[PDB]
């Protein structure tokens, strides 16, 4: 029965040192697929040396019931199984210090790959942002401001959600204690930035689509004032003070604009007020 | 505070703009220098970036991450001021590329008066600039990028 014991100590051993240096493994997963085979392999591994836990107390227990049954050998019977269960739990720790680090590669991994597929969506974001498209008349810019009041909508509203999504992600990481935190914060540091700036980016091709809107919408309402000055001419006293009040704010409109455009341009501006004001004369 | 991260709205009313990330990166666009409003960009991008960065000599090297400006090609009637911060026997140049294949160098003092067209901004003395390593590129055009080097 202690000739038992002995066996079954050796045997104890034998298991852990084999466990040890050669079923558990140091290997390096090269990316996210590699990491999850190792994983799931380490996994099953260390459930394994759990479950073995159960030889060991119960070896203990033999080894207590036959110290205090006074055996002959009981001070070598209790020191074996003192390096038993040391050598034990020496197994243990090295099996969750390799989870630790397979689960470190492993999100990272995914982290990495997720964080990269969203600068390459904002890079993309950017370049429709960077357009100088201004388009030719009144309905084109028409067009490509609403085109692009949806643009800036549908990108702020999936990109938030996606900036968001790893934000919260790189935070669980970070909480729950991660090898590479300081490297990981400079990714989210680096992530947010890159939105903040599409965000203006965006933000300013709108005012400048407005800008064209503006002086598109001016000569379209040029047009149409002198249309209705020659409706009204070739033709009532109500219709021709609103028209009058219409004219008024042409008038403003031309001034407000003219301090944002110079030289030939401009000059189109005063041209054209010039041109309705004189057609409105010509009516008075 | 107005500061752009990294672009801005401009007229012929002119207009000037400190980077907000970076305080010394500034923008002089003084009034009657664009036709119309402008988007104005101003991206510093990485070296590695490029498919030529620039040509390096011996004892020659980069003082400034790459600077690109837009609209690129982008015409103004007048020069504009731009200061970009750059890092610590040689000397300051500027290099430009009109389309990012070949670069050039590229180079006023009593012109500053004139060049403001009646702006109220007190643009700071080349010794100031200096100190605090700032350079002064005057241009009456933005190139795909420009950058700053030391021989």
């Amino acid at each position: 029965e202690a000739q038992q014991y002995y066996l079954d100590a050796d045997e104890a051993e034998a298991w852990i040192g084999e466990q040890e240096l050669y079923v558990i493994s140091d290997e390096i997963p090269k990316d996210e697929e590699g990491a999850i085979v190792m994983l799931k392999r380490h996994l099953r591994q260390q459930r394994a040396v759990e479950d073995y836990g159960r030889n060991i107390k119960q070896l203990a227990s033999r080894a207590q019931g036959l110290l205090s049954a006074g055996h002959p050998e009981g001070e070598q019977i209790i020191r074996l199984q003192g390096q038993v269960d040391k050598h034990y739990a020496g197994l243990k720790d090295v099996a969750e210090e390799r989870k630790r680090k397979l689960e470190n590669m492993y999100h990272l991994f995914q982290l990495k790959r997720e964080t990269d597929d969203l600068e390459q969506w904002i890079s993309e974001k950017e370049l429709v942002a960077s357009s100088p498209e201004m388009g030719q008349d009144f309905d084109h810019v028409t067009l490509l401001r609403d085109k692009f009041r949806d643009f800036a909508r549908e990108t702020g509203a999936i990109g938030q959600e996606r900036v968001d999504n790893v934000n919260a992600f790189i935070e669980r990481l970070i909480d729950a204690g991660h090898s590479e935190a300081a490297t990981i914060a400079e990714w989210k540091d680096g992530l947010n930035e890159m939105w903040a700036d599409l965000l203006e980016l965006i933000d300013t091709r709108m005012q400048l689509l407005a800008a064209s809107y503006d002086l598109h919408r001016y000569f379209y309402t040029g047009a149409e004032i002198l249309g209705l000055i020659d409706e009204k001419h070739r033709e009532f006293e109500r219709d021709v003070h609103l028209l009058g009040v219409q004219v008024q704010q042409f008038q403003d409109v031309a001034t407000r604009l003219q301090t944002a455009y110079a030289g030939e341009k401009a000059e189109a501006i005063q041209n054209k007020e010039q041109e309705v004001s004189a057609a409105w004369q010509a009516l008075l | 505070a107005t500061g752009f991260l990294v672009s801005f709205m401009v007229d012929a009313r002119g207009g000037s703009m400190r980077g907000s990330r970076h305080n010394g990166l500034r923008v002089v666009i003084p009034p009657r220098t664009c036709a119309a409003p402008t988007r104005i960009t101003c991206r510093l991008v990485k070296p590695q970036k490029l498919s030529t960065p620039p040509p390096l000599a011996e004892e020659e090297g980069l003082a400034s991450r790459i600077i690109a400006l837009g609209p690129t090609g982008a015409q103004f009637l007048s020069p504009v001021i731009v200061e970009i911060p750059h890092f610590a026997d040689r000397e300051l140049v500027v290099l430009r590329s009109e389309n990012g294949s070949v670069w050039k160098e590229h180079r006023g003092e009593s012109y500053l008066d004139q060049i403001l067209n009646g702006m109220d901004e007190e643009l700071g003395s080349l010794e100031e600039l200096e100190k605090k390593r700032v350079c002064r590129i005057i241009t009456t055009d933005f190139p795909l990028y420009f950058v700053i080097m030391s021989r």
